[PDB]
């Protein structure tokens, strides 16, 4: 769909060409509100139901039903077997509608920006339309201050020319401006002179994918429309106040969206290992189906050859033994339908809703400060288990492990240090000296090289407003020590030097501001004084700022000087920032100007050109001095990081300083301690690959199991931005570059990418295959944390993308830790636990039914009444399932923030995995068995009672039915360790109910609801048997379990389990300063 | 925690021995005679003589209190006739004469026992109408719907008793049980056994006496109702509600092996000596390699001579002791302490 032709006469283009249907166009649907949302309000029943059902559980469970509907394999009214799964379905609707309102509302609230799109013909008014714009055939004069709805060929301008300023902040960071229409120009007036005139036909070159580069044409009765005639979207500077030009290409949806908003959807590793459980619970119960299938057409094949009395007139077409083996399969599959798991999903994602409810009003992640509160919000409401499984951590230093809000330092003035800055700068500054000169040219190119807004309202404090912390601090230590940066209101700034407000010029602000990997900020300026002359300021980086220099004179010692006053900076670390000195002829200065005036606007790239002219105006900076500013890092980030580490969680920093200066920032973050060898990998005239190799062979290649893949009280890494480039350039260097970092526990990466921080993220993630965790405020770390197991944003100063992009939103580091630990562990715990007693209680219920079916022919028919069978996995066994998910504990969160190295279990995944699920399996089939086997032996007799009366089916099954509950709700209860309330009234609910129900519907009369059971209120609780079987079969069944679970806390304890008696056993223990414990830091 | 584990299996122990030793005695006082007349047909002699049953016929659940040996207990006999001039349901009748080793107390039941009966079977435990035997006007469609899907109706005219339960009505009855040697004189005394209260008189409200919506003359009865009811309900509708013996059967029992009570006595006591029994053997059961059985038993608080469970409860009580004594051993061995710091995993050398 290259080519779209626009603007025959007046907006809205009623006719072009053809009629409809193949160009989209004219409100033809081609374009519409971005949608974040899942459904429509219509369209809401068909795709939630295909998306529930999509769960194979469901969809077996909808058969079973529909299966149930046919005479041949119905027992009871439809309703009663309907019920449990409209439930089901209405529950999960209801939590995903739910949530896609959530998503609706935000889009909502982010959408309707009000345009100003004006003209249509009474024949002038209306206008300022919804940010859903006319489709392509229109055009806006959008007033300054508000966002560009869609992108847009401007012509005019109401200030001076066509030129026009946009800031592209949401898909860039610099600055940005335009280089005029052309030829519409001024014959396109603006104000209802578009709409009068009627003239050229836009054109189009590819609307898949136009950034940096979206060139088009247009012919009026051609003209080159490129990327600077051009904005794109989401842009807004609006230095001029309005530009008015015709809406084309995307209305809503096929330019930025199409650039970037592609958001996965990401699932926990509990679900992921619980999958093939629930394949083998459908195996077996297809196994268990086609067994029965088999032997009870073996058996009514032979009692049909002679006549019994149960096989009588089978001489039919629906009645032969052959189709009654596939009725028998079709009522095996509807006899054991607890096996599958109905409601086990529901269950948990309700659970997990409510620990992330839990993660949200916990107290000690809330950040207060400045009057706002800043809570921890679980983005994600899954992956509450998937913290407690984190080994690999990757974070980025500034905005995470630092308060963004960075305060001056120490400041060198050609060759002597100093250490709110006052120091002896007052002391020295006393005229008539090279360095008090120096000093001076310092504090100037400190105080006026910059972009920051100053606010006069208090005289004498003279606030300012800047936009990056680091200009803030500079500017505000400059004032502080002296100059003090009176002000920019118009053209003229001025300064506060100690003698008076003399005042400069500005010409032409190099406004660079970094990225890009142009890191330089220079402006240049002219002193108001009677000579007049032009002088270059600039601030960067300590490497732009060093190449660009001159190498003649005394200029040589002063580099050296300053090289080394600038390795001692970084040394104690400090964040380096150099500073420069350049003075311009009149001649040239004026040359260069009209040159960059006319290059200013060239309708041709113009990027290239502007760095060229950039490049070209430095050429003989002088070097003044080197700033040097640290970074507050958050309370508590040393304390955390050691805590993390003693729970074997890697931590990875990405850091944007330099090596040195960020080496643990000078060993204080505790990721870099004493007594642990720190591997450097640098590149200097040597191979990345061939470097770490040769490391890994010095450190680690003595041993013999290392030299396999190859076909001092710790290690660490640190390897900067090129061997990471190279490591993911190459293979070989990349396997290297991942056993290495395998084989350490806090790898440094300093200066680094946004590209690179995605691909250390994916290959650990990838490779490794262990749990992720990623952390950050920037761009870069929404991609990192979008390519990450799990994703946390921090509420900085950078901005809010990380924590819209991001599972789990905490304002502090700290609250990392706390978060990781308590919460994780808990969640995994209960998690691992509510599902595996999930799967006992359906196998207990499966169990009985076909330890019944041994001694039945095998003819797939429930020994219970089917109101005890069709309500197993509601109203009888939930509540405890419920309850183990909810407020189980196994330690206490003090114990837990204490000793950090009991993360080990759930680190390591010890909770939940197959051999514990095969262990609940093989518990609940004994348990049934005992249960079943001992009841039927008991049963087995004339009476069971002092009336005489006979023992039938019901009678035995509802005392099977009642014990098995018992004995259910008690194993979930004694895999409970945090007895409180709520798990009694969970255990001891189900049984009631289950009793309460037994007394009530058998005494219904038969003239209503038959209910098949009518006297096992006399049969059963009037019967020694029940009351003397129930008991014994729950303690038997039990007895097993109870056993096993005091062997293992006593024989053979877990560090959990003898911390917990230690708690219980010994209050009076301090767990930091003890010698076997926390006091030992270990 | 061996203080919390200990405690609780004694305690669970010293419990468990006194319940399992009540029930085992409450079984033990429980008399139990079974008498196998199945293959009466043609291995009993068919003259008007006796001849003693083959050992693998008849057994006896004497009590515990009895001083009487089981061997010493005289072989019961039994004898064969059928001759076809008796009304139909006793032409071929099995008396069998066995011998009461001890006065049996008051409160005498007498059951029949089937073995390879699967009255459990998917095919027979559901296959009934409950809303037809209610005797709500349930139409002919909803009969042929209904869950008597094997046997529902024929040339439009539905059975009243449907399905394959009401079929197979075990139609063998025992109306005699005389004393052959009493002491009061009288030389045969009949021990009356009454066949009303054999069922919880619940059962008969979810069967109706008489329908009414259709006349008795449109129903048929069910296929094996033909020796009953040669030319149909002339007499009107079979009282289901009023006859005990179809409601207990109406009962799926839950094991192929099943006792069914069939008349009882209460306030009368079992003298000792040789009784006859008169078994009249319509009810065929040989083809699926059934065997019928006549069963008369005593009843005590537990019910019938059934010490499963508290010989189960004896097993446990022992195996509660010896885990007790080997762990409080254990204990006294090497008393492991409490909240010990040394086998942590950052403590373990
Ligand atoms: C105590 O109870 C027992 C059982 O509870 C009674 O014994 C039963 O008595 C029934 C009534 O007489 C018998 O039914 C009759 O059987 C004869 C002959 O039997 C064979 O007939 C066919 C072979 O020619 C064939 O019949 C079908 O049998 C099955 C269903 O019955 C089918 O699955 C099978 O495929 C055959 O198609 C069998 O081989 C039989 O073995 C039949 O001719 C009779 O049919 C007549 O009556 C029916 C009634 O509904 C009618 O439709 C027909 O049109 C025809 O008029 C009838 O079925 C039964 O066989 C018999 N069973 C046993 C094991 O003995 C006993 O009589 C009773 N005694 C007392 C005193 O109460
Ligand atoms: C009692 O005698 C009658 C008639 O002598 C038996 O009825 C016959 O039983 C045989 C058994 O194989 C059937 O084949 C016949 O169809 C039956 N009827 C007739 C008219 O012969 C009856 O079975 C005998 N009772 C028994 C043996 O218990
Ligand atoms: C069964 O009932 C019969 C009659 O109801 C009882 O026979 C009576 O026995 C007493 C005591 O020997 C005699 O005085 C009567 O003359 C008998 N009456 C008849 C009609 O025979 C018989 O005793 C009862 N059996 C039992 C075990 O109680
Ligand atoms: C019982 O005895 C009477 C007379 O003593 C006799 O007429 C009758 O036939 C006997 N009944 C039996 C032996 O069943
Ligand atoms: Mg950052």
């Amino acid at each position: 769909p290259v080519p779209r032709s626009v603007f025959i006469n007046e907006p809205l283009p009623s006719e072009y060409y053809d009629k409809k249907g193949k160009i989209l166009r004219a409100h033809h649907f081609a374009t519409n509100q971005n949608v974040t949302s899942k459904y429509t309000v219509i369209t809401f029943i068909p795709k939630n139901l295909f998306e529930q059902f999509r769960r194979v559980a469901n969809c077996f469970f909808l058969a079973i039903s529909i299966l149930q509907f046919f005479p041949k394999f119905s027992t009871i009214s439809p309703g009663l077997v309907i019920l449990p799964l409209i439930i089901v379905l209405a529950i999960t609707a209801l939590k995903d509608g739910y949530e896609d309102i959530k998503r609706h509302q935000a889009d909502h609230r982010t959408n309707h920006a009000i345009v100003h799109v004006l003209g249509g013909q009474g024949e002038l008014g209306w206008h300022r339309t919804i940010w859903e714009d006319v489709k392509v055939g229109d055009f806006v004069k959008i007033y300054e201050n508000e966002q560009f709805p869609a992108d847009i060929v401007i012509c005019a301008t109401s200030e001076e020319e066509d030129v026009a300023y946009i800031e592209t902040k949401n898909l860039d960071g610099e600055t940005n401006l335009k280089s005029r229409n052309g030829v519409p120009g001024l014959s396109h007036l603006n104000t209802a002179e578009a709409c009068a005139k009627a003239h050229l036909c836009i054109d189009l070159d590819a609307p898949e994918s136009n950034m940096f580069r979206l060139n088009g044409a247009v012919i009026n009765l051609i003209h080159p429309i490129t990327l600077e005639t051009t904005m794109l979207r989401g842009c807004v500077l609006k230095n001029t106040a309005w530009v008015i030009g015709i809406i084309v290409y995307t209305g809503e949806d096929t330019k930025i969206i199409r650039n970037a908003g592609a958001t996965p959807s990401k699932r926990s590793k509990v679900e992921k290992q619980m999958n093939p459980q629930v394949i083998i619970n459908l195996v077996i119960l297809a196994a268990i189906a086609v067994v029965c299938a088999i032997v009870d057409h073996v058996n009514e094949v032979e009692w049909d050859r002679q006549q019994a009395y149960w096989m009588l007139f089978a001489d039919t077409s629906g009645d032969n033994p052959n189709i009654n083996g596939l009725v028998t399969f079709a009522n095996a599959f509807i006899t054991f339908q607890n096996i599958v798991p109905i409601s086990l999903y529901i269950s948990i994602e309700a659970v997990r809703t409510i620990q992330a409810a839990f993660i949200y009003w916990d107290r000690d992640i809330k950040y207060k400060k400045d009057g706002v509160t800043t809570r921890t919000t679980a983005r994600s409401w899954n992956l509450s288990d998937d913290l407690g499984q984190i080994e690999y951590i990757f974070s980025d230093k500034t905005g995470t492990l630092t308060q963004n809000a960075m305060i001056f330092r120490q400041c060198s003035v050609g060759g002597k240090i100093y250490t709110h800055d006052a120091e002896l700068d007052k002391d020295l500054e006393a005229h008539d000296s090279e360095q008090s000169r120096i000093l001076h040219g310092f504090f100037a190119v400190l105080g006026l090289c910059h972009t920051v807004l100053a606010a006069e309202t208090e005289p004498g404090v003279i606030e300012y407003k800047a936009q990056s912390p680091d200009e803030a601090a500079l500017v505000q230590s400059a004032a502080d020590v002296g100059f003090v940066f009176r002000g920019r209101d118009h053209n003229i700034l001025r300064m506060s030097t100690p003698f008076s407000d003399v005042s400069d010029e500005y010409e032409l602000l190099h406004v660079l501001e970094f990225n890009s990997a142009r890191k330089r900020m220079s402006v240049i300026l002219r002193k108001l004084d009677e000579d007049g002359r032009i002088f270059l300021l600039c601030k960067g980086a300590d490497n732009v700022i060093f190449e660009r220099l001159t190498k003649d004179s005394n200029q040589r010692e002063m580099r050296e000087k300053t090289d080394q006053d600038l390795q001692y900076f970084a040394s104690e670390g400090l964040r380096t920032l150099c500073l420069a000195y350049r003075i311009l002829d009149p001649q040239v200065y004026e040359q260069w100007a009209k040159e960059y005036h006319n290059a200013t606007v060239a309708l041709q790239d113009r990027e290239e050109r502007i760095e060229s002219v950039s490049s070209s105006i430095e050429r003989d900076l002088i070097l003044l001095g080197a700033t040097a500013i640290e970074d507050k890092l958050q309370d508590g980030v040393p304390d955390t990081i050691s805590d993390l580490k003693r729970a074997g969680i890697k931590v990875w920093v990405a850091t944007g300083d330099k090596l040195e200066t960020a080496v643990a920032i000078g060993y204080t973050t505790n990721l870099l301690t004493k007594d642990t060898n720190l591997i450097v990998v640098r590149e200097g005239r040597h191979s990345i690959g061939d470097q770490l190799r040769e490391a890994l062979e010095e450190f680690f290649g003595e041993d013999a199991g290392l030299r396999t893949t190859l076909s001092p009280g710790g290690f660490s890494l640190v390897i900067e931005g090129h061997a990471l480039a190279h490591c993911f350039d190459d293979e070989e260097t990349e396997a290297l570059l991942l056993a290495l970092s395998t084989r350490c526990n806090t790898v440094i990466c300093c200066r680094v990418s946004p590209l690179q921080k995605a691909q250390i993220v994916h290959l650990i993630k990838d490779n490794l295959g262990v749990m992720c965790l990623a952390i950050g405020d920037g761009a870069n770390d929404v991609s990192m944390i979008q390519a990450a197991d799990v994703g946390v944003g921090i509420s900085g100063e950078e901005g809010l993308q990380a924590v819209n992009s991001s599972d789990y939103a905490i304002a502090q580091f700290r609250y990392l830790k706390r978060l990781l630990l308590v919460h994780g562990h808990w969640s995994y715990f209960r998690n691992s636990s509510m599902i595996l007693n999930f799967f006992y209680k359906n196998i207990i219920g499966i169990g009985v039914l076909f330890w019944f079916m041994i001694y039945c022919g095998w003819s797939t028919t429930y020994v219970f009444a089917y109101v005890y069978l069709l309500f197993w996995n509601v109203f009888w066994t939930l509540v405890p399932v419920i309850a183990i998910g909810l407020f189980d504990r196994n330690i206490d969160d003090e114990t837990l923030m204490a000793l950090p190295e009991l993360y080990r279990a759930s680190r390591e995944g010890k909770y939940f995995g197959l051999m514990r699920f095969a262990y609940y399996i093989f518990e609940g089939v004994y348990q049934s068995a005992v249960i079943y086997f001992f009841l039927n032996y008991t049963y087995v007799t004339t009476t069971a009672r002092g009336d005489g009366y006979d023992v039938y089916m019901y009678e035995m099954s509802t005392t099977q039915a009642i014990g098995a509950v018992m004995v259910a709700n008690l194993f979930s209860g004694l895999n409970i360790d945090a007895w409180t309330g709520w798990v009694w009234f969970a255990i001891w609910f189900g049984p009631f109910l289950i009793w309460v129900f037994t007394a009530v519907y058998s005494v219904i009369p038969p003239s209503s609801f038959y209910t098949g059971v009518y006297g096992n209120d006399v049969f059963l609780f009037r019967s020694a048997a029940y009351w003397f079987g129930w008991p014994f079969v729950t303690i038997i069944a039990l007895l097993p379990r109870y056993l096993i679970k005091t062997f293992r806390q006593n024989i053979f304890p877990n560090d959990v389990d003898t911390m917990r008696l230690v708690r219980k056993y010994h209050p009076e223990v301090d767990l930091y300063n003890h010698p076997m414990l926390g006091g030992k830091l270990a | 925690t061996p203080k919390s584990v200990l405690p609780t299996l004694l305690i669970i122990g010293i419990i468990f021995a006194p319940i399992g030793a009540l029930i085992v005695w409450g079984s033990g006082k429980v008399t139990t005679i079974t008498l196998d007349y199945t293959e009466c047909d043609v291995d009993a002699p068919t003259d008007g003589s006796y001849q003693a049953m083959p050992n693998s016929a008849y057994q006896y659940d004497l009590a515990t209190s009895s001083s009487v040996s089981e061997s010493s207990i005289a072989s019961p006999t039994w004898t064969f006739s059928n001759d076809s001039s008796r009304e139909v349901g006793e032409t071929a009748r099995c008396e069998i004469e066995f011998e009461v080793p001890y006065d049996l107390g008051p409160g005498l039941f007498l059951y029949y026992k089937l073995t390879n009966y699967y009255q459990n079977h998917r095919r027979y435990s559901s296959s009934f109408d409950a809303t037809q035997l209610i005797g709500d006007s349930r139409s002919l469609s909803q009969i042929n719907g209904g869950n008597c899907k094997p046997i529902t109706s024929r040339d439009g005219k539905p059975y009243y008793p449907c399905g394959l339960i009401a079929n197979s009505l075990f139609n063998d009855t025992f109306p005699s049980v005389v004393l052959l040697n009493p002491t009061n004189g009288a030389q045969n005394q009949t021990y009356n056994f009454s066949e009303s209260g054999i069922a919880w008189g619940g059962i008969k409200k979810n069967y109706a006496s008489t329908l009414t919506y259709i006349s008795p003359s449109d129903v048929l009865p069910p296929p094996n109702w033909a020796l009953k009811y040669p030319n149909g309900y002339v007499d009107g509708f079979p009282n289901l509600r009023e006859d005990e013996h179809f409601q207990v059967w109406m009962r799926v029992a839950a094991l192929p092996t099943f006792r069914k009570l069939w008349a009882r006595n209460d306030g009368e006591i079992m003298s000792q000596g040789r009784y006859r029994i008169v078994a009249n053997m319509n009810y065929p059961v040989k083809q699926f390699s059934g065997t019928k059985s006549i069963v008369i038993s005593t009843v005590s608080w537990i019910g019938g001579k059934q010490p499963f469970l508290g010989w189960a409860y004896i097993a446990a009580a022992i195996l509660c002791v010896v885990l007790a004594v080997a762990g409080l051993i254990r204990h006294l061995v090497k008393p492991r302490k409490l909240g010990d710091m040394s086998l942590l995993s950052w403590n373990q050398p």
